[PDB]
């Protein structure tokens, strides 16, 4: 259950895809010289929340802007296998955070 | 060459006195003269001294030899039995439309209880022959409209297509040149509308 | 280029009065019916009397006619009594693969009355695929929600991207389509060669 | 009654009657007069009256009554089969007409 | 191909027809009006045409029943029984034209609510020829003069030739006589019976009251 | 029940109505020296029958012709009303009856 | 558009209109003047027509329900392409009694005829009509007159006969279009002579 | 079959006809050619094929029957509602003569 | 009502608009009026109103909803059935949007 | 340049906590309490001696001092126990008749928790008429999930449209307001060719 | 929690966020950075945190999220209505936005 | 009414605008290439137009959050807090053209798939005027200097007078600017974010003396 904390990353990738039989999206956060954060949300199992939607939005938002983003990122149980995104924040717009 | 009506035809018991019983006509001399077969069934039929009527002759015993003798129409009537044939024939044939173009209704028949003929020529020449009867036929209950169309274009002379059915043959014309079949339908002609 | 023909099942039993084809179903096309010859077997055989009907771009002269397709102009004979339609999916019967097609941009949108939201994935300015996605009906309704707000994202950005297609669901919703159109499962944003392709 | 069928070639139908049957109240009679083209008024084939019968239980006009109409109006010859039956008409006996065929030519009217 | 003889029935005798000929009663060149019949009723008679037939089978028949009812009279105790009947072989040229040829073409020109159908059917039954104003005796050729005595049964039949004939390489007009469209109330087309036969064909022939009725109120049977 | 047979009239009036529930043709036969003869047939008692519909087919057909008729009448059992027709000719086509 | 023309009353009216411009048997399709002319029919539509329906008349249409009941010209089946088209009943029991009514010097003009329904005529003297009557095998008091009547109609109208015409008012036909003249069940028709009693 | 009805002014019936039934054997086809006055040769209301059914249960001419009959013979102009059914009239398809009306002039009849 | 579906092409959504439902509560309209490009400013076709409904029971964007955001967003040529059914909109009659697909080129939207 | 008073009805029995006006109300401003003399009036009678009572922009004095209404800064009042709230939604009674405003563009929104979304339609700089939407109450509560999405689209593009408003619900979001505020029932983008403003 | 309610005017909502609420599974906070116009970046108004509470039972946007996405977007001086309570946002406490209403001008936002 | 006075942020002091005025980056008259950005665009800039407004409002809400975001940077230890902006009072003449009425007409022009409807929606709210090839310093009236201090909350407004301005009675061109069809690809109206501002008027305003987030309008205006 360790999680880790990003900052004045960019959405570089954003994907929306079928994992087995959950949907599964996942986004690449990107910092000049720095290794790619690879964060991704299921709707496993899931229960009626509006927390996949509401994410995925957020995620295409901080994406279609350009903005920087800071991102709290859950370690998978699974090694080599993205983190879980549990906390999503755009930065200033033309700015950074701080 | 005249039509010649089969032999399943011929009225086993014939007309009386000239009195073919109603549907039967009078047999001919040439009408018996093109039929072999019929020829063939008489002379089995016929006992010795017998004299026989037909419309337009005389048919005389096996004692003579099976002689078809001319006689003008009827003068073979006076004698007890006439040589009479059932005016209508199931052909068999498919219940197909036909057809003739640019034909005018002239010669009319009629008999007690039977059918109503025309005879449709073209050109001054015999096409086809077409009847209609309330009393017996497939197309029995077109007979009351058929009639009325049928009378008008013999009034007036307006030339027609004539429709008929192969699927009942009728010799109710003696000695014909032309095929008689019953009335289906009529369409007077209509050259700017495609018909004639 | 040759076009899809859907096959003869696609057919509706019954077709449909004001040029008014049911939600999901769609007029019938000349092209398609041309190049049907198990359509055009099927309508002989049923077709009867002096009857035309209609077809989105021209008319089908059946029963006593003989069945003559003539050409005309979209919905140019709707005013007739009855239109051809057809079902516009079909249970493929296919596994649930993943296939996928990269560099594509979507174009070319399509959507009717209680049915699917569909587009055009294109590449070097010619069709790849057709992808389609709907909260409706099919096996992937529950990720329409989801689809919608990526592929409005990159039709109207012009995106190129990775589109993921399920073969089990094929569609004919676009007329003369010289594409395939199967059921959305997937849109991705990613550089080359990478992971979340 | 008459002992047997008469057939009189080029006859036209002059006139057309209707009147009652006298037997059967359900039936009627058609009748006419008939002449002979080309005969001497003396002679009795200048003026022969027929009858034929008409069932008055049956809806609409007989093959006979059609053919009858026509031929009248238009004048045209006929082999006619009368007899052996005599009916009434105008007090008088009138041949029971059980056939008739309008004339082709002078082969089958002579 | 237009024909260079036609016929006609009459009751005046070759004496008469050889030295005069045939005249329209009036200048009334309405084609519609003449093969109705209207031109040619008593008291309204100013028809311009003289109706002739190609058929002389067509004339002939209508002389045979003309006989007949003489007989048919003699036996009503109304006359001797006796007739005489003329039928005149004449030679046409541009001057006759078809009747039925002239009908349809003035249905063609004003409408089809503007003529008959049994008019047109009359016209090409007759086999009608209607030549204009006058029929001149240099075109009458030839007579069939048939006497008839009721009494006897006897027919005798007699040919005589015109002197004033002049032959010539002439027939009938190959196009149709065209006239004005009739503002005159025509109800039918007039015709004699037993057998139907136009009214212009059979008045022209009566010479010294001819029951005239509508061909529509007898074509259908009642 | 007594009957006249008249001869060589011509059909001048001919009229179909209805006489109470029954329906009722009447004709008028004329004759230049002679009174106007007055015949009519009935429904009446031809409810059954095709009687009504054949003579009345038939007095068209005379009227229609203008032909000259010979018929015989029955005399009404009261004076003035037209006779029964029993019987219709039509005589010879511009002709007459002998 | 033409007053003064013959109304069918609110009753003739059928309870549901008619696809095709296809009126049922024994029914027409209602007129532009005869609903122009109707009151009572303009106000039964306003009251049951909703939505932004557009209805076929004969020659025109009627814009109802949100329209608010506006009233079109046309051509003759103009608008039978429409969904739906007006239709109006033609025979109607009037009620009245069953005494004899005729019209003398008249001349059988303007047939009409259609399916499973009778065969009229206009009665007309000096050009201008007096009354239209008909006949029908197939429904009416006097059903059994028909095969008489026919050829006694067909007879005065070939040949122009001008006769007493005679009709019963217990029966009502609204089978013309924007009649000037009323219709009625036909009873006799006379060929006679001025002040005859064969008339 | 057509989508709606034709009304057709201004048609003299040219021609008429009669034939069988086909799908009915208790009923038949009175049928007939109809053409628009001061119309083009080449335009199809030039001759327009129609056809009405007639019930052969039923004896005697129905109204449609005689109304056509005395038209036809006296050439005058009509308002045809024909369709939106169409019968086989000489192989070709014909309109359903559904209902008849004479001119009365130009108001009617345009 | 429309009789028939009418297919417009080259169209272009000039602007968009949302109201209430007057038949049903449960309902909404998503309304618009389209352009045909190079149609004349006088013409009907160059500002033709069109409805649709949406479901207010169910949660999101349908279809329709998404595509018309998106081609009204970049003006895209329009190939749509609009009828037979009409809305209410702006208190004046708008076709009902049954479909719509965007114009490939000359073949699908002449 | 008057300003809508909220109607005596409105004025919440139980007020906020410390500024904190539950959901569905909002504080009450001096001017508001100083164009209405009937609510003052009621506030005379139910206000016991020596008690202080907090406004969005000023304090009210107790019986004992006179009713008096003193001025403040935004939120000075809010140190103060009770505070005096107004119930924002108000059933007019009117009919459900159609209003719009045209040329309007969507400006200074409003919102507070599980309560409306509100908006400023003004017209040449000037403010013509407010319009609220919520999922939460209301007739037109149902349509809030679409009209927030063509609202958020002309609010942020600054598109010209005709505004309809149901007058049947008066709402008092917007403090000192020189406009009057209704519910939101349709948005129609202005089309001039297509006689739309 | 803070005693009582802050009204913080001409404030631009900097950045947004997204987080769980840990006390509620069924609801989550959407968060954000507010700071003031013209003020001093060491002064506590220039960096005024803010969190407000979000139900995961319901589907959409509520009025507070649709407003904070268009004042972010468009940086709309605001009047936010801050407290009492306080929420946990990156590890430190945040002010509950319960109200906030755009600034009209220098009256109503000083 | 045409308006005789247009405003202008920019990053330039007066001692080089007020001697050299503001000259357009290239000769691309295309009206939508303007309008949409494109013709403003980093190594795509060929605009032959000077981006004015004729409100001032709008001009001082811009330099208003370019200073926040100078701010914003300081707090983020990217920037010493310190900002500089100028709005210049342009006197316009014929050779001004209303951005809103010159799309209007291009539209009119070549029909509506021709246009991008955010790119007019931009152009009315911006109150944009576009002064064809260059400004010269004549037309440059007075400026207003706004200097803040980040980390003090300081803010400094000192106004400037142009000696080189020449007074005229004269107002921006009635008419719209009229140019040939865009035939390059147009994928959306290009906008510079938070405030949304158009692609030409944020780019020319921008001098180096971290590149420009440009993004399509059209793929925010609705929410996600």
């Amino acid at each position: 259950l360790p999680t880790h904390l990003y900052k004045n990353f960019t959405v570089q990738e954003l994907a929306l895809k079928l994992k087995g039989k959950n949907q599964e999206f996942c986004l690449t956060a990107f910092m000049s010289g720095r290794s790619l954060v690879r964060a991704c949300l299921s709707d496993a199992g899931h229960e009626h929340d509006t927390w996949f939607d509401t994410m995925l939005g957020f995620a295409i938002s901080a994406y279609a802007l350009k903005s920087r983003i800071a991102l709290t990122v859950e370690d998978s149980p699974y090694p080599g296998t993205p983190g879980d995104l549990l906390e999503l924040q755009i930065c200033p717009l033309n700015g950074y955070c701080e | 060459g005249i039509v010649i009506p089969p032999k399943a035809l011929f009225t086993q018991q014939g007309g009386a006195y000239g009195r073919c019983p109603n549907g039967t006509r009078a047999l001919t001399v040439a009408e018996l003269r093109g039929n072999a077969e019929l020829q063939t069934y008489l002379r089995q039929i016929t006992p010795g001294w017998s004299i026989y009527g037909l419309y337009d002759g005389t048919y005389l015993g096996q004692a003579y030899g099976g002689i078809i003798k001319d006689a003008p129409p009827g003068a073979g009537f006076i004698y007890r039995e006439t040589f009479c044939i059932t005016t209508i024939y199931k052909t068999g044939q498919p219940a197909a439309d036909h057809y003739y173009s640019k034909v005018t209704a002239t010669r009319l028949l009629a008999s007690t209880n039977s059918r109503l003929c025309a005879v449709f020529v073209r050109d001054g020449q015999s096409v086809i022959g077409a009847c209609a009867s309330p009393y017996e036929g497939r197309y029995r209950d077109m007979y009351d409209a058929l009639r009325r169309l049928l009378y008008m274009i013999y009034m007036s002379g307006l030339a027609v297509r004539v429709h008929v059915s192969k699927e009942e043959q009728y010799y109710d014309y003696e000695d014909a040149t032309f095929q008689t079949y019953a009335l289906t339908g009529i369409s007077l002609c209509n050259p700017a509308a495609s018909i004639c | 280029p040759g076009i899809v023909i859907p096959p003869q099942e696609q057919i509706t039993q019954h077709g449909s009065p004001y040029g008014r084809c049911a939600n999901k179903t769609r007029a019938l096309t000349v092209a398609e019916l041309r190049g049907s010859g198990d359509l055009q077997e099927y309508l002989r055989h049923v077709t009867r009397g002096w009857s035309i009907f209609a077809l989105y771009d021209g008319t089908y002269l059946g029963g006593e006619y003989g069945g003559v397709i003539k050409d005309g102009t979209p919905g140019g004979a709707f005013d007739l009594k009855t239109t051809f339609c057809i079902m516009t999916t079909r249970n493929t019967g296919q596994p649930a693969t993943d296939h996928y097609y990269s560099n594509v941009t979507a174009t070319r949108l399509l959507s009717s009355t209680n049915s699917r939201l569909c587009a055009v994935f294109v590449r070097s300015g010619q069709p790849v695929i057709g992808a389609c996605t709907s909260p409706y009906d099919g096996k992937y309704w529950s990720m329409y929600s989801r689809l919608r707000k990526m592929l409005y994202l990159i039709y109207v950005a012009g995106i190129s991207v990775r589109v993921h297609v399920s073969k089990e669901e094929q569609y004919y919703d676009y007329e003369d389509a010289t594409f395939e159109t199967y059921a959305l499962t997937g849109i991705s944003i990613c550089n080359p060669g990478s992971s979340l392709c | 009654d008459v002992p047997y069928v008469l057939v009189k070639t080029n006859m036209v139908v002059t006139s057309v009657a209707m009147k009652p049957y006298e037997v059967t109240p359900t039936r009627m009679l058609v009748c006419g007069i008939a002449a002979k083209l080309g005969a001497a008024a003396s002679s009795p084939d200048a003026h022969v009256p027929f009858c034929f019968g008409k069932d008055l239980k049956r809806p609409g006009s007989s093959p006979m009554e059609v053919m009858l109409r026509a031929v009248f109006m238009q004048q045209r010859p006929l082999r006619m089969f009368l007899g052996p039956k005599q009916l009434t008409f105008e007090g008088k006996p009138a041949l029971e007409l059980i056939r008739m065929v309008e004339c082709s030519g002078k082969q089958d009217c002579p | 191909d237009p024909p260079a003889t036609v016929y006609k029935y009459d009751s005046r005798p070759p004496e008469d027809v050889f030295q005069n000929g045939f005249t329209a009663w009036g200048n009334n060149d309405n084609v519609l009006e003449h093969l109705t019949g209207r031109s040619c009723q008593v008291g309204s008679s100013n028809s311009a045409f003289v109706s002739t037939s190609s058929s002389r089978r067509y004339t002939e028949v209508y002389l045979e029943h003309r006989m007949q009812e003489a007989v048919e009279a003699e036996r009503a105790g109304r006359g001797t029984g006796h007739f005489i009947g003329y039928i005149y072989e004449v030679r046409a040229d541009n001057n006759f034209y078809g009747a039925a040829s002239s009908y349809f073409e003035y249905v063609d020109t004003y409408g089809d609510n503007a003529g008959r159908i049994l008019a047109g059917a009359l016209a090409t039954y007759q086999s009608g020829y209607l030549a204009h104003r006058r029929i001149p005796p240099e075109n009458i050729r030839r007579v069939t003069r048939v006497y008839h005595n009721g009494i006897t049964g006897e027919t005798t039949t007699t040919e005589y030739s015109n002197a004033r004939y002049v032959s010539q390489q002439t027939r009938a007009n190959p196009n149709p006589y065209t006239s004005r469209r009739s503002v005159a109330s025509i109800v039918g087309t007039l015709v004699r019976m037993a057998p139907v036969v136009g009214a212009c064909m059979a008045r022209q022939a009566e010479s010294s009251a001819m029951v005239l009725v509508y061909y529509e109120s007898i074509a259908y049977s009642f």
